[PDB]
């Protein structure tokens, strides 16, 4: 039931893409390889389980790490984050780099774990439809 | 005139610690050190020259803890699938602000981690 | 490699923890403080 190349589990289609790409151009790579498709959402340890199979068998690369479809909505770089002396803050200087508001499966942590990393990287990825 | 072993600068107090605490304990450490004190706070560019510097001739290239915490653990976290977000496997569970002494770029580090850090009061 | 003592006190090193060890791509860029040097130093990395 799913197209040549991708994987069914629980009644989903998964694809996972050696290509090399921003969050937004996975994200969006995704939305144009099958109807209604994303970057994979992991709910369950089940699916998290057949997620890191697939891309152990199609990724290898002991460095990169694998996007998933989890992220800061917002464009802020803190959110409800207030200066612990009480007072608001407004100034800020942020390395763009070091907002990792997005996620990512790595190899050390067998591609369960999902870690905070920026969404500026370039890194292989799993569509789901 | 702050406490001798403080530096001071625009009526407020800072002081650069090299005993390594995880965020938390840091903050907590500082309101210990002298009342209304707290992790340093960078309200300005201004005020962050005069902290990074302070850290760096005092330490010199090392790590320092800044009053911010939990900085995305309130976000709005959402699936683009739009799938509702209840299962759940962090690496990490959450991230704390600090500086590296050779800038005043903002940093992040999980907060359960060590680093030195930088105490402040209004005089 | 981040062994999650107080390594990340000392100043970056490509080699320290990039050649002696496997490093991530932050750990790269902690040495270069720009991001296409380390993009650009992964394709070749990895
Ligand atoms: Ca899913
Ligand atoms: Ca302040
Ligand atoms: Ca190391
Ligand atoms: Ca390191
Ligand atoms: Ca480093
Ligand atoms: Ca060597
Ligand atoms: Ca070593
Ligand atoms: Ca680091
Ligand atoms: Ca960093
Ligand atoms: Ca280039």
């Amino acid at each position: 039931d799913c197209p040549s190349g991708w994987s069914s589990y629980e009644g989903h289609c998964y694809k996972p893409f050696k290509l090399y790409k921003t969050w937004d151009d996975a994200e969006r790579f995704c939305t144009e390889q099958a109807k209604g498709g994303h970057l994979v959402s992991i709910e369950s340890a089940g699916e998290a389980d057949f997620v890191a199979q697939l891309v152990t068998e199609n990724i290898q690369n002991t460095k990169s790490y694998v996007w998933i479809g989890l992220r800061v909505q917002g464009k802020e770089k803190q959110c409800s984050s207030e200066w612990s002396d009480g007072s608001s803050v407004s100034y800020e200087n942020w390395i763009e780099a070091e907002s990792k508001t997005c996620l990512g499966l790595e190899k050390e942590t067998g591609f369960r774990k999902w870690v905070n990393i920026y969404c500026g990287q370039q890194n292989p990825f799993v569509c789901e439809a | 005139d702050c406490p001798s072993d403080w530096s001071s600068y625009e009526g407020h107090c800072y002081k650069p610690f090299s005993e390594p605490k995880n965020w938390a304990d840091a903050e907590n450490f500082c309101t210990q050190q002298h009342a209304g004190g707290h992790l340093v706070s960078f309200q300005s560019s201004e005020e962050a020259d005069f902290v990074v510097k302070l850290a760096f001739q005092t330490f010199g290239h090392s790590i320092f803890w800044m009053g911010l915490s939990n900085v995305w653990n309130q976000c709005n976290w959402q699936w683009s699938n739009a799938a509702m977000l209840r299962y759940k496997a962090w690496a990490e569970e959450s991230y704390c602000v600090y500086f590296k002494s050779t800038n005043n770029k903002w940093r992040s580090r999980a907060c359960r981690m060590m680093a030195q850090f930088v105490c402040e009061f209004q005089a | 490699y981040n062994s999650g003592k107080l390594e990340e006190f000392v100043r970056g090193n490509l080699e320290r923890e990039c050649k002696e060890e496997k490093c991530s791509f932050e750990e790269a860029r902690e040495v270069f403080e720009n991001t296409e040097k380390t993009t650009e130093f992964w394709k070749q990395y990895v």
